[PDB]
């Protein structure tokens, strides 16, 4: 199932740009 | 030669029982590697159809 | 993606359409050698045609 472990990655990938928003938008204050 | 031909006999008798058994595990090949087949491919290759759905997502 | 959504494609038609090709043509082999044996066994019926008181007495007196 390699082809989830490239999708994992990309939900990964967008879930923690989101969060890292999410972070820094909380951060920012 | 009557000797011969009742080893000879036992010999095609054990050929024809040999054979039989073996006509008996041919076909058990026959079955279990059509079984096995019939049963892996199509179950495990089918899994690997499900992998095309269940990795989708 | 082109290159896995390609590959992954291939894999689909490609290997299991070829798979159920194995799956038909070992079937039409195993009953080949199925009904050969059987045959087989016909053949042999064929040739192996071809290698080819008192008490009595006093019961009927009395249940007569």
């Amino acid at each position: 199932m390699d082809a989830i472990k490239k999708k994992m990655q990309m939900l990964k990938l967008d879930k923690e740009n989101a969060l890292d928003r999410a972070e820094q938008a909380e951060a920012d204050k | 030669l009557s000797d011969k031909l009742k080893e000879a006999e036992t010999r095609a008798e054990f050929a024809e029982r040999s054979v039989t058994k073996l006509e008996k595990s041919i076909d058990d090949l026959e079955d279990e590697l059509y079984a096995q087949k019939l049963k892996y491919k199509a179950i495990s290759e089918e899994l690997d159809h499900a992998l095309n759905d269940m990795t989708s997502i | 993606l082109n290159e896995l959504q390609a590959l992954i494609e291939a894999h689909f038609e490609n290997r299991k359409k070829e798979e159920e090709e194995l799956v038909s043509l070992k079937d039409r082999i195993e009953r080949r050698r199925a009904e050969r044996a059987e045959q087989q066994r016909i053949r042999n019926e064929r040739e192996k045609e071809r290698q080819n008181g008192k008490r009595q007495t006093e019961r009927e007196k009395k249940k007569k």
